């Protein structure tokens, strides 16, 4: 199931490092959550819409930012319509679209943008690889 | 609903 693909891919130990990420998450492409990690963000239904505009109209949040369970994060650069990159002062998080997925990643100090950008884009590009 | 989810990565 996809509690395993979280628990096994998104919040193992990130390499050279006992790190990993402060919580995950797979949702689908229309928004529903097939599967989080213990503390997962409790989101609010109008931030997901706001993530799924932006890989719609990308640099839709840009100005303004995105928000996650009511914490707004300095949106940053993403490649367009299919991951979206978010500073919150030491922490940060990257959502990665698939086909089918959005595969969420929140990290905190000292974890890298580059190093959750690795797991959470390793993962989503795996779920495109085999035909999602 | 989810889709299933593809065989687990090596």
């Amino acid at each position: 199931s996809w509690q395993t693909y979280v628990d096994e891919h998104l919040m193992c130990d990130i390499e050279g490092t006992g790190q990993h990420l402060a919580s995950a998450a797979i949702f689908g492409t229309d928004g529903n959550v097939w599967a989080k990690s213990s503390s997962f963000p409790e989101f609010k239904p109008d931030e997901i819409n706001a993530i799924i505009k932006e890989f719609s109209e990308p640099g839709a949040l840009a100005p303004t930012g995105l928000f996650l369970a009511g914490a707004k994060y300095m949106v940053i650069q993403g490649e367009p319509g299919a991951v979206i990159r978010g500073k919150k002062g030491a922490g940060g998080i990257c959502i990665k679209k698939t086909g089918q997925a959005m595969v969420f990643g929140i990290y905190e100090e000292p974890v890298n943008p580059g190093q959750c950008n690795m797991v959470v884009e390793r993962l989503g590009d795996y779920l495109v690889d085999q035909g999602m | 609903p989810p889709p299933p989810p593809p065989p687990p990565p090596p």
